[PDB]
C-alpha cells in the first residue's frame, strides 16, 4: 500500500498538470485580441487580419 | 709683432606653446537606423520587470 500510494500520487499529479490552453501574444490592452478570441471561438472560417500579428 | 686676443659668450632660452583643437564630424546613414531604439529600449525593461504581462 506504500507502492501503490506513491504512484496515486504520480498518477494524479499528472491528472491535474495536464489542461491545455491556447496563449494569445500581443500588447497588453490592444484590443484586436479580443475580437480575434470572439471570432475564433465562434465559427469562424476566415479571419482577416495584418501582419503585426502572425499566427505562427 | 701684433697679437691678438677674442672671446664670446652666447646664451638663448626659448619657449615654445602650440595649441590644437579638433572636431571631426562623420555624417553616416547607419547611425541614423540604430538611432530607432535607443529610447525605446529604455521602457522595453521597465515593463518587463514591473508591470503586469496578463489581461
Amino acid at each position: 500500500c506504500d507502492e501503490l500510494a506513491e504512484i496515486i500520487l504520480s498518477r494524479f499529479s499528472l491528472i491535474m498538470q495536464s489542461k491545455f490552453s491556447k496563449i494569445f501574444l500581443s500588447d497588453i490592452q490592444d484590443e484586436t485580441i479580443n475580437q480575434f478570441i470572439n471570432k475564433l471561438y465562434n465559427g469562424a472560417p476566415f479571419i482577416k487580419t495584418d501582419k503585426y500579428i502572425d499566427p505562427e | 709683432l701684433r697679437n691678438g686676443e677674442s672671446d664670446t659668450k652666447r646664451n638663448t632660452q626659448s619657449q615654445n606653446e602650440m595649441n590644437r583643437t579638433g572636431l571631426t564630424k562623420q555624417y553616416l546613414i547607419d547611425n541614423l537606423q540604430k538611432l530607432y531604439s535607443m529610447r525605446d529600449t529604455i521602457f522595453k525593461t521597465y515593463d518587463k520587470e514591473c508591470f503586469l504581462h496578463i489581461w
